[PDB]
């Protein structure tokens, strides 16, 4: 049930501006940073949405008239994308599948060239879609180093603190057009997702749904996204899709999403709310325990799995025969 | 070994 903005200024969003899948969800808790029940939550590694962490307080400021004057005159990674849903590949591992043609294509430029390219796109009616993803990095102008010192560093800290997580990794901003979906996928990294300017609707499944979400193999330029067309799945190459179900939530300006490593999540801009910012925290995470506890988590036969398909790449020199050998291991005689 | 060998994870994020 969509949140009442302060001041009595009508709902931020509606259904409406949502799209519709084939699966049911249940609501990712919204809690006080304060509250112990969000300290239980990031513990256990479940998502949970902070209200009130002030994580990006100077960053809710920003709009692309303010970073275009201040960013700085550095290279940002664009996606380009002729449908909403932004697929993305591992270019590295683009040798080993040739049979693999791009849905979306990475472009560099400088800012005020990505807002031209928006102010394009609006102007001409055109239908193309542009997503903005760059890490944080030293070319950035003052104004923007003051604003990211002024992020909660105290409180970020503390959680990287108590969680035992390694070091912070990067930043990464990400600009994006109404409407932008980002496909389902999972990271390997603990996730703080600072939401800045617009809503974003997350939908996160736990690890242990991996059965029904089909990753493409680890050497495929699309490890870690899911197979599974959200928007037309086909249930015969997946029927476990038909048990799927996810956790979530929309995002606003000063809302943060804890991502815990591992859990899928799939992102969406909402239909007709305008762009999108938001700044995430990529954490490394906890080191694994001197003793294994069992049974395993299901994180951590996620780890298992990926860790046999790789090796079998090395192994057998070729990452082609991976699937061929699995298949002779398990067919007639696990299955 | 064998197992902390299977249990490590890399740390690949996004794009
Ligand atoms: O916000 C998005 O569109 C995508 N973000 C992620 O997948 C992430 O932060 O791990
Ligand atoms: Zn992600």
């Amino acid at each position: 049930e969509p949140r009442e903005e302060a001041g009595a200024l009508g709902p931020a969003w509606d259904e409406s501006q949502l799209r519709s899948y084939s699966f049911p969800t249940r609501p990712i808790p919204r809690l006080s940073q304060s509250d112990p029940r969000a300290e239980e939550l990031i513990e256990n590694e479940e998502p949970v949405v902070l209200t009130d962490t002030n994580l990006v307080y100077p960053a809710l400021k920003w709009d692309l008239e303010y970073l275009q004057e201040n960013i700085g005159n550095g290279d940002f990674s664009v996606y380009s994308a002729s449908t909403h849903k932004f697929l993305y590949y591992d270019e590295k591992k683009m040798a080993n599948f040739q049979n693999f043609k791009p849905r979306s294509n990475r472009e560099e430029m400088k800012f005020h060239e990505f807002v031209e390219k928006l102010q394009d796109i609006q102007q001409r009616g055109g239908e193309e879609r542009l997503y903005l993803q760059q890490t944080l990095n030293d070319t950035v102008g003052r104004k923007i180093v003051m604003d990211f010192l002024g992020f909660n560093w105290n409180w970020i800290n503390k959680q990287q603190g108590k969680r035992g997580w390694g070091q912070l990794t990067s930043n990464l901003l990400l600009i994006g057009m109404e409407g932008n979906v980002t496909p389902a996928h999972y990271d390997e990294q603990q996730n703080f997702f600072a939401q800045i300017k617009g809503y974003k609707r997350c939908i996160l499944f736990p690890p242990d749904q991996f059965e029904c979400l089909y990753p493409y193999p680890v050497h495929h330029p699309c490890d870690r996204q899911s197979q599974v067309d959200f928007d037309n799945p086909d249930y015969e190459r997946f029927p476990n899709f038909q048990n799927v179900v996810g956790y979530e939530t929309v995002v606003g300006p000063g809302d943060v999403l804890y991502i815990p490593m591992y859990w899928w999540h799939h992102i969406e801009s909402l239909l007709n709310g305008g762009i999108t910012i938001t700044v995430n925290f990529w954490y490394k995470g906890a080191p694994t325990p001197k003793r294994i506890e069992y049974p395993l988590k299901a994180h951590q036969k996620v780890a298992i799995m990926r860790n046999i398909e790789k090796m079998l790449g090395e192994a057998l020199g070729n990452p082609q025969e991976v699937g061929p050998l699995l298949n002779t291991m398990i067919k007639g005689r696990y299955n | 070994e064998v197992v902390k060998l299977l249990l490590e994870h890399g740390a690949d994020v996004x794009a």
